[PDB]
DNA sequence: CGTCCGGTCTTCGCCCGTAAATTCAGA
DNA sequence: TCTGAATTTACGGGCGCAACTATGCCGGACG
RNA sequence: GGCAUAGUUGC
């Protein structure tokens, strides 16, 4: 079956694997992230509720009073999205929250307070996100790009050999919290463990341990195993565990119970370990040398002197042994330090540092954090408490705690936000164990260690940052205020929160101007995963590790769609099927496989979880029941592709296209293209310009419809029904009876957005694609936006292409275009340009927008009206005047009879100084709209009154037609209700339609429904009146412009740039080119039938850059247009529908085992004619990414038509009329027009404005500047014999004021000679060096 | 090395235009160095004829006259 | 004071607004953004432009196609001077207005002045001295520079959207420098190595390779021809295929004498395409350099030998003619590519 | 290509478009032409460890998913190496020019 | 709207060179 | 108990060129 | 008409 939208043009599909999981909402990440930021959360985990419950309630430093939280609300947005875009204010909703203030009196820890006071306080404005996932901040559509930063937790690094250059792989543990101070544990080349806070000065690790109130013996016990030495009779008999004897050489002769297990000198072998274990040896005599190297465990005291004899962590000797022999210490504790398994790291750490007491550690760390201040115990203790043990200054996230526990093999996955002694102890123990060798470090670039901050989380963080400041202000004031005098309005200042949120949403490395020139551009900018931004990397710091693709990126992050340039790999794009886990990790669908049956349930797996499984590739051939036909199926267990058995499989890839981006999934025959050229193809597919008419790409991938519908460019039908009235600027849908909500009737109205400016000067135009009386279904497409066709994303056009060198006009990658392409205007693109002139309240009086201008006659004023503004629809050209403004802020007052002498001469030079808003030179077009903004009390001019009246009439209209549509539907529904239970039809028309409140109906709920609809009519009328009045008030009121501007006039041009040599064009397979010639149609190569080709590409571009996907696309498009031509021929002469449907079915059934299988028996021989009509221009072909059409199927599709099977035709030359030997490849490749137009690049300059600091030409083209003769260009001249040219270049033409003036005048006189002079930039350098104490002067010759 | 060879030049202007501007200028000021501007970068900065190609005759005239 | 001087040596760069370090005087005369590497060693220059480049294969090696609008914008002072010299506008304001309005007489002035006024074309990353070269402008209708195909190897500049800047020398010394040092005609050999740097790159080489080749049998194989001229006459009329082993009478001039070209007539056994090409080669080269397949390296050796034996003008004319013929016969060949051309080795089954 | 119609067979250098366009030296070489038809060779993981099972399919036949994943390892590494080696090249040429 | 003074939280790269502090290896 | 060397550690400098579009900014807190 | 950020193009 089909939803009647695909029944208009059934896109033929060549896929083999059957789709299991349908493509999810492509903008799910942004929508969900913000949805969990503004919706109320009863549990208090998400959104503003989380922040408010984190910060509030707030007390004073004393138990005086407390301010607490009740609930928050989002108000009605003041301005609508279109109005916000037009005016230029942020699309926001006021944040209104209820707070209750209570006061604690004397002896009131729980007693009833004196009073309770509450108000709905206002804290700023929270920007809202439109239905398309975008924000509007200052009239511009900006999208917050998700961030991919290191997850909070504990990570262990290596830094193999770059440090100390001796092959000593270090090991450093970093504890990254979500918010707070870093804690880095590090090793040293001397195997001594060090800790550094916030990457500040390094210090020995045991400082923190001692600051944790631990005595040296406690640390030694904690971090070491204990060996008991007993003075039983003599020789200091020892207690030995046999398990510890493996890995060293016996320094003595081991014997117990009269058995020499190992002789002296020979090491401890495995069999010796077995002997000792089986004989159960527990006590062994030892020599006096054995103690000489061991370390005493805990401090010991003497019974003679009462003082210390051997300090903890010090190497025992014969002297200490003698001293303690008389102390009565029969039992001695020592730490076991194996050389290659349990190193003495902590002991050396304790020995190296000078600190011994807790206060010493506190003062040392305070000095490290705060250099210069005289330390005190209280300040140090407070600092260390706030560094890692305060819920406010340090907070591991919930995800942070989960990762921290997981990396330490803990059991619980929840815990306190702040750290704890056990946490630091376990981290250090894990680091020590890793140093020993047991365990392995965790790779940084694993996708199990990188979260996905979406807009919701970052907005929550910035909101919390604002709450920190407002809470500080409240707490400071809460102690010094007269409590019972004011509501909680002065209590809260809205400036900080609003400022913080505005700063984030407006100016941030993740708040990006939207790349809006394709639906694909929008939908791939919204699904952007950037590694940059706050809390992340920087493009000039990281490299060679985070850039490359990791084996875990499979299924989660696109490998091939990444921008090339300074940041390649840091701006990755989310995969098609990838979701976001609860904690923020990227997870991708998989198909559960319990037994050999491939179940149809989908499990999402995070990066860490996918590791401990084995997953089968998507391209695993199955039968009807589902069983891997081949006994050994290729899979990927641990980042390594390998051929495993039919049994061990635990999961299978949901679909063959889950490894690519939504943009890189539109490249047909992607598997045939090299990765570099596929990357380039996706990157330039993002940049196509919407042509005048979309053309439904013949060779797509089937993902076009999902991209088009999901991106907010098309007008999808909210509720299914029947279209009633569809003109070029409005669609009306009569909701079906089934879907109609009970009550409001209630037939949908869709307002299409006509020509409007986009963020890249492109026109966003929605046009209807349905005819009157055409039914539609829910989710159906009613109007297709820019670069869309019948719901399919069609960025550019497709045209008959022929690969052959043509007289060198396609030399490197240039493209030869037939004049037919220009004639048909199929690459013509509409660019909408916005020009604005401002009337600033400057000194010498204000500025005026009058039409009376000096120094120009009525010829230049012809287009301007009486009010000094251009008419709407004027065919303006370059250099003309759009909005002629002349400033009373002009020129000076009379000086020595200036005006008197001007009158004597004959000319009236007045204060009238001509400014103008002139179109930028060389730009032509049409004025499509003029909008004027005027502050209150400025007496808007006649044009402003006229445009205001037009807008007011249009608003009253639109509201009136809305009410009329609603009431037509309402009366129709009431009439339909009337048909049962005493239907009146003969005399019903006699009484007026409104007078249905006197109707005679029986006693049932139907009259209740009629009264309900009467109430609905009343509501509609009253709300219509109120909304009309409110809209009139909004239209008439002023505008909150920038400070000091009287009125702003914005004029929207609409230029039409068709095509010309220079406009870059590229396919989808990374094949670029700039048009080299608009060849005449008669000169082009043509085939035997006489149809001239349209484009002639360069064959040499295929082999070197192995993008063979374009050749296969050419063949497939050739076949598709052959089928289309066959349909067009069968339709040009009228033929019985039977043969037409037979041929269409034969075409749709062609394939190996295609899984489309469209049956034409259910089209009624009426939709079939429409299908043929829409197919006459070539049958669309769908080719999934990695399950595409094999070459054999391409040959079959060619053979279905009369076309040659080899794919190459014989082309006759256009000029000489002779045949080309070696028949060439000809077909219909889908080519785009990139947004790099020559007229947007061409630029020149004779002499214009110069800079100020150095008298040099300005840089750029928006300002009429000159090219930069860079340093290597000067080297190029120097390598030449070019001396005079160089001197002219960097002396006369750049910044020698006398030099350039004299050069200009001499050239005007016709003499080509120069005065070298001295550059003024060197004078600037001299003055800047003289600004210092450095005396630099030019000596007399 | 190339870095040290270019930094340690008889004329401070070339090295200053090269990396380590602060250190080179400090050296020149402390030692009161003097520039003959006989290189290429140096004349480029000053803004006169290069002593490489067609300007070699002009610099020959310079060397003759003084 | 420390902050005012090199700021950031001690403590922190004190910031003023939005948490970014302030530029100090030392930071203003040191680094990539200092006055040294930004306004002294390289400066922005007037009389310059920029645009996208294009092939324009009809141009000779010594000229480039300059867009008309860029030509009018760059040469504005010269147009003013010519207008005043001819007296068509007494005051500079009148000439400026006439130029702005783009009358029918200004274009003739621009044509008069563009005659012998070389311009410099300079791609962005000018790695080596060949990255900037001078050409005589030719007025082109459009908005894109038409650059000669051969110098693309010198610029490392394909035609996939590359942009190049124009520069207009003004003084007589600058014009003579451009003409005598910077014209593409004088830059034939790269400075790094003696090999030519204008070797035909992609389509000319394919055309010549297709021309100079032999198959076992083609139309009119074995017939004897009296010279290259009738070989071309045969090929154009379609009597004998471009690649057909034949016998041709050749007149190859060798300069083994004391600077005199000594003729020699013989009967060489070659193909029609080889003879047609030999119609282009100048007098002083031996025929043996056209008897082979003429790959890229062979063509480069051909040009190098031409430079070594004949001089510069013969080699420049030879480069223009070899480009023209290569493009023409590559077009006539129709050398395309298809998916059936990437033949699989059917015997790889046993190997795999 | 083997052409003969005047008697016995005789081999000759082919006219195949890819081979003509490679032997002529216009564009392409042994590596690229090999990658078009023959197996596209050995690709290495970013660590430098060469994968045990290399891509056994060319570009004319389709590269399955994992083969493409290895290929994109290679291509991403190449592009990053270009973008972060151009800096060293520029620095070296600047130093050399400012020496001599 | 008109004037008027300035300092909490952030690290996080790689390589090279040269100068300052530490440690051998003795006398 | 001193004293020169070699080593190690700390810290200062460099990290290509050219071009285009957009936005936001001079600062947020007292009369 | 200078700085900062973001994105983009050719290398
Ligand atoms: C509800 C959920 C637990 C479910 C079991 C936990 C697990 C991870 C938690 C988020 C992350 O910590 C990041 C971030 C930290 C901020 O501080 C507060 C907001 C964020 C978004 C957290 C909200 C919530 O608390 C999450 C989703
Ligand atoms: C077809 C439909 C009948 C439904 C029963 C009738 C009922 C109300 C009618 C519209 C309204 O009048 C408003 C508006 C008035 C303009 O003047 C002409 C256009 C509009 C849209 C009308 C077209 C059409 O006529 C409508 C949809
Ligand atoms: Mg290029």
């Amino acid at each position: 079956v089909y939803s009647y939208t695909e029944k208009k043009r059934i896109r033929k599909d060549f896929g083999k694997r059957p789709q299991v999981l349908d493509v999810p909402y492509l903008l799910s990440i942004q929508l969900d992230s913000f949805q969990k930021f503004i919706e109320q959360d009863p549990e208090g985990q998400y959104g503003l509720e989380a922040a408010f419950r984190s910060v509030f309630p707030i007390q004073s430093y004393s138990g005086n009073s407390e301010l607490q939280y009740v609930s928050y609300r989002l108000g009605e947005p003041v301005f609508d999205v279109q109005e916000c875009q037009i005016r230029g204010v942020t699309y926001s909703a006021p944040l209104r929250v209820k707070l209750r203030l209570v006061i604690y009196e004397r002896e009131a820890p729980e007693g009833t307070v004196k009073d309770i006071k509450e108000q709905e306080v206002y804290m700023g404005e929270i920007p809202l996100m439109t239905d398309n996932g975008t924000f509007v901040i200052n009239g511009t559509e900006r999208v917050i790009v998700s961030q991919l930063h290191r997850s909070p937790g504990v990570f262990f690094d290596s830094d193999k050999g770059k440090t100390h250059s001796s092959g000593k792989v270090l090991y450093n543990a970093r504890i990254i919290p979500y918010r707070g101070s870093w804690l880095d544990f590090e090793f040293d080349p001397k195997d001594n463990l060090f800790v550094r806070i916030d990457r500040r000065r390094k210090l020995p690790a045991t400082i923190i341990l001692r600051a944790l109130n631990y005595t040296t013996e406690q640390i030694l016990d904690l971090f070491f195993e204990k060996v008991i030495f007993e003075i039983r009779d003599n020789k200091l008999q020892m207690e030995l565990v046999p398990e510890r004897l493996r890995g060293e050489t016996a320094s003595f002769d081991i014997e117990a119970n009269g058995k020499v297990y190992v002789e002296k000198g020979r090491r401890i072998t495995a069999r010796h370990i077995r002997q000792l274990e089986k004989d159960d040896v527990k006590l062994i005599e030892v020599p006096v040398e054995y103690i000489a190297g061991k370390v005493v465990a805990k401090d010991y005291i003497d019974e003679s002197t009462g003082e210390l004899i051997c300090a903890a962590n010090m190497e025992l000797s014969l002297d200490l042994l003698a001293k303690l022999s008389q102390s009565g210490h029969k039992r001695i504790e020592t730490l076991f330090t194996n050389d290659l398994d349990h190193g003495p790291y902590i002991s050396e750490t304790l020995r190296v540092d000078p600190t011994n007491d807790r206060l010493s550690a506190l003062v040392e760390i305070y000095r490290m954090m705060r250099p210069g201040e005289p330390p005190t115990r209280e300040a140090a203790e407070s600092l260390f408490e706030n560094l890692f043990f305060s819920e406010d200054r340090y907070d591991l996230s919930a995800v942070g705690r989960m990762k921290f526990n997981r990396s330490l093999l803990r059991e619980e996955i929840e815990g306190s936000g702040i750290l704890s002694k056990d946490d630091i102890i376990d981290v250090m123990k894990k680091l020590i164990d890793i140093r020993n060798g047991k365990g392995e470090v965790d790779d940084i670039d694993h996708l199990g260690n990188r979260r996905i901050r979406s807009v919701g989380e970052m907005a929550e963080n910035q909101f919390r940052v604002g709450l920190v400041r407002v809470e500080r202000a409240v707490k400071e004031r809460l102690s010094l205020g007269d409590l019972d005098t004011l509501m909680p309005q002065d209590m809260i200042n809205a400036k900080p929160i609003s400022a913080a949120v505005k700063e984030f949403f407006g100016s941030s490395q993740l708040s990006q101007f939207m790349d809006q020139n394709n639906p694909l551009s929008e939908i791939t900018h919204k699904r952007r995963i950037s590694a940059l931004g706050p809390g992340g990397l920087t493009r000039e710091r990281a490299g060679f590790e985070v850039r490359d693709v990791h084996p875990t990126h499979y299924g989660r992050v696109c490998p091939i769609e990444t921008p090339e340039g300074p940041n390649i790999g840091l701006i990755n794009s989310l995969s098609v099927y990838a979701q976001t886990n609860e904690y923020g990790f990227l997870e991708t669908p998989y198909r559960k496989v319990t037994d050999g049956v491939v179940t149809d349930e989908i499990h999402y797996l995070s990066a860490i979880e996918e590791g401990n499984y084995v997953i089968a590739q998507a391209n695993s051939n199955l039968d009807e029941e589902g069983h891997f036909v081949e006994d050994l199926v290729t899979c990927r267990s641990k980042g390594e592709s390998s051929l495993f058995s039919r049994d061990q499989v635990d999961y299978m890839d949901v679909s063959t296209q889950q490894v690519v981006s939504v943009g890189a999934s539109l490249i047909p025959f992607l598997e045939h293209d090299d990765a570099n050229r596929a990357l380039m193809g996706a990157n330039m597919q993002r940049q196509a310009v919407p042509t005048l008419r979309a053309d439904k790409p013949l060779v797509g991938t089937g993902m076009e419809r999902a991209v088009a519908v999901d991106s907010g460019v098309t007008a999808v039908a909210k509720r299914g029904g029947v279209v009633q009235y569809v003109d070029a600027s409005r669609i009306v849908i009569k909701v079906n009876e089934d879907e109609m909500y009970p009550g409001e009737a209630g037939i949908d109205i869709y307002n299409l957005t006509k020509y409007t400016r986009s963020n890249q000067n492109t026109c966003i135009n929605q046009m209807p694609c349905v005819s009157l009386g055409e039914p539609v279904e829910r989710g159906d497409v009613l109007a297709d936006g820019p670069s869309t066709d019948l719901g399919e994303l069609a960025l550019g056009q497709n045209m008959r292409v022929a690969f052959m060198p043509w007289n060198g006009y396609n030399f490197e990658d240039s493209i030869l275009v037939s004049e037919r392409v220009v004639q048909e205007d199929r690459f013509t693109t509409i660019h909408i340009q916005e020009l604005a002139c401002v009337s600033r309240d400057t000194k010498l009086g204000p500025e005026e927008i009058t039409a009376d201008i000096p120094n120009v006659g009525e010829a230049a004023l012809s287009k301007l009206d009486e009010s000094g503004i251009v008419y709407i629809g004027a065919e303006v050209t370059g250099g003309d005047i759009l909005v002629g403004k002349v400033t009373p802020k002009g020129e000076t007052q009379l000086t020595p009879e200036e005006k008197l002498l001007r009158a004597i001469f004959g000319e009236k030079a007045s204060d009238v100084k001509d400014s103008s808003l002139r179109v930028p030179n060389g730009v032509s077009g049409t004025v499509i709209d003029v909008q004027v903004f005027t502050r209150d009390g400025v007496e808007k001019d006649k044009r402003a009154l006229e445009i205001e009246e037009m807008q007011l009439k249009q608003a009253k209209k639109d509201l009136s037609e809305e009410l009329q549509i609603l009431e037509a539907g309402l009366f129709s529904r009431i009439r339909a209700v009337l048909v049962a239970g005493g239907v009146e039809a003969e005399k019903l028309d006699k009484l007026p339609r409104d007078r249905w409140l006197e109707l005679g109906l029986t006693d049932e709920e139907k009259q209740n429904q009629l009264e309900q609809l009467a109430e609905q009519y009343d509501e509609l009328k009253h709300e219509f009146e109120k909304k009309l009045e409110a809209k009139r008030r909004k239209i008439t009121q002023g505008d909150d412009l920038a400070p000091g501007v009287l009125k702003i006039v914005k004029v929207y041009l609409a230029v039409k740039r068709r095509i010309q040599p220079g406009d870059k064009m590229a396919g989808r397979h990374g094949n670029k080119g700039v048009i080299s010639k608009i060849n005449p149609i008669e000169d082009m190569p043509y085939d035997e039938n006489g149809t001239p080709v349209d484009i002639v590409l360069n064959p040499l571009g295929v082999p070197s850059r192995m993008n063979i996907g374009q050749i296969l696309e050419t063949h497939l498009g050739m076949a598709a247009k052959g089928i289309g031509d066959k349909i067009n021929a069968m339709l040009k002469q009228q033929q019985e529908v039977a043969k037409l449907r037979e041929f269409i079915q034969r075409a749709y059934d062609l394939g190996a085992d295609v899984r489309q299988k469209v049956d034409l028996s259910t089209f009624s021989d009426e939709e079939v004619m429409r299908l043929a009509e829409n197919l006459r221009k070539g049958m669309p072909i769908a080719t999934p990414v990695f399950d595409g059409a094999k070459e054999a199927e391409i040959k079959e599709l060619l053979k279905l038509g009369d076309l040659p099977t080899s794919g190459q035709i014989r082309l006759y030359d256009g000029r000489t009329g002779e045949q080309f030997e070696r028949p060439v490849t000809v077909g219909y490749m889908y080519m785009l027009k990139l947004n790099h137009l020559v007229d947007d690049k061409m630029h020149a300059r004779s002499t214009g404005s110069y800079s100020l600091v150095t008298q040099q030409p300005l840089g750029g083209k928006a300002q009429f500047g000159g090219q930069r003769f860079g340093e290597m260009e000067v080297w190029a001249l120097e390598a030449y014999g070019a001396a005079y040219t160089l001197q002219e270049m960097l002396t006369v033409k750049s910044d020698d004021v006398n030099g350039r003036t004299k050069m200009y005048k001499n050239i005007v006189d016709g003499n080509h000679q120069m005065e070298p002079g001295m550059p003024e930039s060197f004078n600037v350098l001299l003055k800047e060096i003289r600004s210092l104490g450095i005396n630099i002067e030019l000596e007399d010759e | 090395g190339i870095t040290k060879a270019s930094l340690a030049t008889e004329s401070f202007i070339s090295a200053a235009s090269f990396q380590e501007t602060t250190r080179v200028l400090t050296e020149a000021a402390v030692a009161g160095k003097r520039d003959e501007l006989r290189g290429l970068k140096e004349n480029v900065i000053v803004g006169r004829l290069i002593p490489a190609g067609t300007g070699y005759a002009y610099h020959q005239d310079r060397m003759r006259r003084r | 004071v420390d902050a005012l001087l090199d700021n950031g040596r001690r403590g922190r760069a004190i910031t003023g607004s939005n948490k970014r370090p302030l530029k100090s005087l030392a930071d203003m005369i040191k680094g990539k953004q200092g006055r040294f590497r930004q306004n002294l060693l390289g400066k922005r220059v007037d009389y310059s432009g920029r645009s996208v480049i294009t092939v324009g294969p009809y141009l000779r090696l010594h000229q480039c196609g300059l867009p008309k609008k860029m030509a009018l914008e760059l040469f504005k002072p010269f147009i003013y001077g010519k207008l005043e010299l001819r007296g068509l506008a007494t005051t500079i304001k009148a000439a400026k207005k006439m130029v702005e309005r783009e009358e029918a007489v200004v274009w003739d002035i621009l044509d008069e002045v563009i005659r012998e006024h070389p311009v410099l074309l300079n791609r962005a990353p000018t790695l080596h001295r060949l990255g900037i070269q001078a050409f005589e402008p030719v007025l082109i209708e459009g908005k894109a520079i038409q650059l000669h195909p051969l110098v693309c190897a010198a610029y490392n500049a394909d035609f996939d959207g590359d942009q190049m800047a124009v520069h207009v020398p003004l003084t007589l010394e600058a014009q003579l420098e451009a003409r005598a040092l910077m014209m593409s005609t004088n830059n034939i050999l790269s400075p790094a190595n003696g090999e030519p740097i204008i070797v035909p790159s992609q389509d000319v080489v394919l055309g010549l390779y297709y021309m100079t080749r032999d198959c076992v049998n083609a139309k009119g194989e074995g017939m004897v021809l009296t010279g290259p001229k009738e070989a071309e006459r045969l090929y154009r009329s379609g009597l004998a295929s471009l690649h057909a082993r034949v016998k041709v009478r050749i007149t190859e001039y060798e300069k083994d004498a004391n600077g005199e070209l000594v003729a020699k007539t013989s009967l060489k056994d070659t193909t029609v395409g080889r003879a047609i090409l030999w119609m282009i080669v100048p007098k002083g080269l031996p025929y043996s350099i056209v008897n082979q397949a003429l790959g890229k390296k062979a063509i480069s050796k051909m040009l190098n030998t031409c430079y070594r034996i004949l001089g510069l003008k013969p080699t420049v004319i030879f480069a223009d003619q070899i480009m023209y013929t290569g493009f023409a016969y590559a077009a006539r060949s129709g050398a395309s590519v298809g998916i059936d051309d990437m033949v699989i080795p059917e015997k790889k089954h046993e190997i795999i | 290509t083997v052409i003969n119609r005047d008697g016995q067979e005789e081999k000759q250098v082919s006219f195949n478009s890819i081979y003509m366009m490679a032997d002529s030296g216009a564009r392409g070489s042994a590596a690229q032409i090999r990658q078009l038809a023959g197996m596209r060779g050995l690709m290495a993981k970013p660590d430098g460890s060469i994968i045990e099972t290399p891509i056994t399919a060319n570009f004319r036949e389709g590269l399955n998913v994992l083969q493409y994943f290895i290929s994109t390892h290679g291509a991403r590494k190449g592009l990053a190496d270009t973008a972060l080696k151009t800096a060293n090249s520029g620095y070296l040429t600047r130093r050399l020019v400012d020496v001599a």
